[PDB]
């Protein structure tokens, strides 16, 4: 009575987060012989799952 | 006389021998395989002037 067993269990995980965030926000103002004024802004947002 | 399994048999003319052999030999194969797959990608942008 002979018996010939064989198991092989495999098990793979892998998981990758990325998170990427930029702000950038500018404002100018001048006021004297004549009234000036600026503003800007920028916004970046990436991610990746 | 002829005796198989406690049972009283006849064997015939043309027959040589009819012997119960045990010969038993059994295979079992399982297969069990998965795969995974994940994708993201968030993008956002702004700008103001």
């Amino acid at each position: 009575y002979r018996v010939l067993f064989y198991v092989d269990s495999e098990k793979l995980k892998q998981n990758d987060f990325n998170s990427v965030e930029e702000k950038k926000c500018k404002s100018s103002g001048w006021h004297f012989v004549v009234k000036f004024s600026s503003h800007g802004c920028k916004e970046l947002e990436n991610a990746l799952k | 006389p002829h005796y198989i399994l406690n049972t009283r048999f006849r064997k015939p003319y043309n027959v040589e021998s009819y012997t119960p052999q045990t010969q038993g030999k059994y295979e079992f194969i399982l297969k069990e395989y998965e795969s995974y797959s994940d994708f993201e990608r968030n993008v956002t942008e702004k700008m103001a002037s």
